[PDB]
RNA sequence: GUUUGACCUCAAAUCAGGUAGGAGUACCCGCUGAAAAGCGGAGGAAAAGAAACCAACCGGGAUUGCCUUAGUAACGGCGAGUGAAGCGGCAAAAGCUCAAAUUUGAAAUCUGGUACCUUCGGUGCCCGAGUUGUAAUUUGGAGAGGGCAACUUUGGGGCCGUUCCUUGUCUAUGUUCCUUGGAACAGGACGUCAUAGAGGGUGAGAAUCCCGUGUGGCGAGGAGUGCGGUUCUUUGUAAAGUGCCUUCGAAGAGUCGAGUUGUUUUGCAGCUCUAAGUGGGUGGUAAAUUCCAUCUAAAGCUAA
RNA sequence: GGACCAAGGAGUCUAACGUCUAUGCGAGUGUUUGGGUGUAAAACCCAUACGCGUAGGUUGGGGCCUCGCAAGAGGUGCACAAUCGACCGAUCCUGAUGUCUUCGGAUGGAUUUGAGUAAGAGCAUAGCUGUUGGGACCC
């Protein structure tokens, strides 16, 4: 999980991540200079939805570079592009473009008020946490043994409730 | 299935802090004196604020929780020492 | 048989310390109490002789089936078709008191009893508040205790 | 690799352990007086168990100490907490029938 | 007092008593380590082991091992493939000891020497060790001091059995006729034993020739407290346990942790920094200036 | 590639999926981790778990019936196939009753969809075999 918010200010959001990618693979095969400015790519509207306009917003706020960077003379053509696929918002690097940087899939969790404590103001109800998952998964199999049980039970009834008597005319049925 | 209440087995490190380790505790303190970076640190709520001495407590520190409690402790030196 | 260890050990002449084990270990002597010694039977098992006792053998839940070994006949259900003795021996045992002793006291004490017992009397709340012969101070009814064992054993 | 070739030989000896065990222990049960215990995890939780111990407060309803129950031959647990009722007097009951059936000698 | 003596330290002893090494090394435990070798250390097992645990439940309850979890989770140029764990069922089951506050109305503790004695030791005496703390009591599941009420309990030997080990000895029935053969143990006829027709030897396939085998019996010498009887003693204001009341009610720091480096796939190690006491560790939880859960780390032993 | 001759000498074993066949049981199936038992590595019995599976019409048409001496005719129709259906899930539009101003899916469409529903077939053992990997026919 994460959180990013104004200190003394009431902007507060918890976001999920999802599909981590790293700079050790081939999928990066390329370096930049650390303290470029960065640009942004909206791949979405963040207009519509007033609680993701103020995502997009604390996350100008955020991702924003002042002057102040080191190694900010260069401009390392560096740009970060986000996408509401769903409502998972793809987050990618590039440096013509060559993805060389960390790969997102995050996901918007819930949003309160204050600087951590605040009451909470916005949910998305679309979210699932894992837990959650892991719990239908242990609900289902338990679900699962109390029906083989049960059937268990109700074959051992039939067993019982399934044998057939003898004819009157047989010999064990004489003797 | 309907409930039954157990006794709380609550440690006994839990329970409180004595007379006795308080008195141990504060009798050690003012033998032992200060080590030198808490020689800085007085010295540095003094001329520069409680903000960069929570600051640099925390860097001679590992965590913020303990250079909160640190600093606290040279506020109460310095309330022990200097009025009285 | 082909370390050379074992080469020398057969060409030697000492001979193989040879011990012979794998009959006794089979059977096993109780060793414990008399009465189940005598009811031992070194045929059964642990399991069956333990239950021609009497005894619980293992406590709960045995693994795999027992032997419910035929002792009815189980006759087909139709579905409505259309027209002790040396568990007797050991609780006697059990239940035999054993020779006791009393616990008595010993002498000095007694005879420290004996002194305060004629110094004071019956009365606690004097014999309490004694220095002399009261010099370990004891407990108010501790010394009710010691007299009134003191009394019993002689004197009343 | 490792074949179990001493599959029928190792329960032969183990049956030696308990007659052997048996033997020393000749009156006593080989196995101690346990708890019965409803289990965890909701794939199980309607499965009752044996349980390690007991514990002191239920040994205590039992009307006994638990320094002299090890002597007894029940389990003792002190680490477990009886929270549930049923499984509490359930097992004092069980507590109960055990100290019925023993005849201690002196 | 330039003397004398306590100590403390450090030497020396052909002083007394002990102990280390080496071999082997299947299994075990550490260290190192390539494209295993090596090193070090033990035992009959070793290791681990009595939660700073697992969980999220109607909670479980030291460790170990088996089946299942499962080729799953997870990891991986998510390529090669790598590859768990909770729970459950079973085997086996066992729990304990320190370190913190005084015994201060008496260091109550122990090694050693010697004299005896019933010698894996005991008693006495004397040197020492030790207060810079050896005993008793207390390890959270509390516990301690008292007080009350009761109850309840006693330990140590012997001997003889038993149990265990190591042995010794005893315990059936054809060598009947014929043929063949160098040799009957072969073939035929007639038998006997059997809880003994396993096996071997004897000049060829021997239950019955021999040794054994089978069933029981009688010994002998040890081990031993496992228990079973007898027998001798053990108390001294001795030791302990349970309920109630009262007064208290102390615990693992160069550690936890933080950063970095190496190493491993998260620990470990090094370097630097370095804590708290209603504390700390760990995990879920949120209708959120959250609640709840669960253990007590930095000391130790422990059969199967 | 070879003087001759004797002996030895080269597709074995195991693991994982796969077809086929046989066998037992059957929507269930699988004793053998383990326990009990025993004449004792055999056989015999089995508690709790676990594993894997389970949870309409028309046209024909094997046959069968009727009639027909027969030939044939009529009827009921196994398996399976084709069609027209239906429904579920998806698909893209309709966007109602309500509606917290952005929630909602009601109804009606549309194509394909799917080892889909519309009345099971699997589990276990053995054998023969297919692919892969262990040195893998041998040198």
């Amino acid at each position: 999980y994460l959180w990013l918010s104004k200190p003394p200010n009431g902007p507060t959001i918890k976001f999920y991540i999802q599909n981590l990618h790293t700079m050790d693979e081939x999928x990066x095969x390329x370096x930049x200079x650390x303290g470029s400015r960065p640009v942004l790519s909206f791949d979405q509207r963040f207009e519509s939805s007033p609680h993701y306009q103020l995502i997009k917003e604390l996350l100008v706020h955020n991702f924003g570079v002042p002057p102040x960077x080191x190694x900010x003379x260069x401009x390392x053509d560096h740009v970060m592009s986000f996408s509401i696929v769903d409502d998972k918002i793809w987050v990618r690097t590039y440096e013509s473009l060559v993805e060389i940087g960390p790969r997102f899939v995050m996901t918007v969790i819930l949003i309160l008020e204050g600087s951590f404590g605040g009451p909470k103001i916005y949910e998305n109800k679309q979210y699932v946490s894992p837990n959650v998952v892991r719990a239908q998964i242990k609900q289902q199999a338990a679900e699962e043994a109390k029906s083989r049980a049960e059937a268990a039970v109700e074959r051992k009834i039939k067993r019982r409730e399934n044998v057939l008597a003898a004819d009157p005319l047989s010999n064990d049925a004489l003797f | 299935v309907t409930s039954m209440t157990p006794a709380p087995k609550i440690s006994y490190k839990k329970g409180a802090a004595s007379n006795r380790t308080k008195f141990v505790r504060s009798l050690v303190r003012e033998i032992a004196g200060l080590s030198p970076y808490e020689r800085r640190l007085i010295d540095l709520i003094r001329n520069s604020g409680e903000k960069r001495a929570r600051k640099v407590a925390k860097k001679r520190l590992g965590s913020f929780t303990r250079a909160k409690a640190k600093v606290e402790e040279m506020n109460n030196i310095i309330a022990a020492s200097r009025r009285h | 048989m082909t370390s050379v260890r074992k080469r020398k050990m057969n060409r030697s002449s000492v001979g193989k310390a040879t011990r012979r084990n794998k009959d006794k270990q089979r059977k096993i002597n109780i060793q414990s109490n008399p009465i189940i010694a005598a009811n031992w039977d070194y045929s059964l098992t642990m399991a069956q002789n333990y239950k021609k006792l009497g005894l619980r053998a293992k406590l709960q839940t045995p693994a795999g089936g027992k032997e419910a070994d035929l002792s009815k006949v189980v006759k087909r259900i139709p579905l409505t078709k259309p027209v002790t003795e040396v568990v007797k021996k050991l609780e006697e045992l059990a239940s035999r008191p054993v020779i006791r002793k009393e616990r008595s006291q010993s002498e000095r004490e007694e005879e420290w009893l004996e002194k305060l017992y004629k110094k004071h009397g019956d009365d606690y709340k004097k014999m309490f508040f004694d220095k002399k012969l009261n010099i370990y101070q004891q407990s108010e009814g501790d010394l009710k205790r010691r007299l009134l064992r003191w009394k019993k054993r002689n004197g009343i | 690799v490792k074949v179990h070739f001493d599959q029928a030989g190792k329960k032969v000896s183990r049956r030696n352990a308990r007659a052997t065990r048996a033997a020393k222990i000749a009156p006593r049960p080989l196995d101690l007086l346990r708890p019965v215990v409803r289990a965890p995890t909701v794939k199980y939780n309607r499965k009752v168990r044996a349980g390690r111990g007991f514990t002191l407060a239920e040994v205590k309803a039992a009307g006994l100490t638990a320094a002299y129950a090890r002597t007894i031959g029940i389990a003792v647990d002190h680490r477990r907490q009886n929270r549930n009722q049923e499984i509490f007097d359930a097992n004092v009951q069980r507590l109960k029938e055990y100290q019925s059936k023993i005849i201690v000698f002196p």
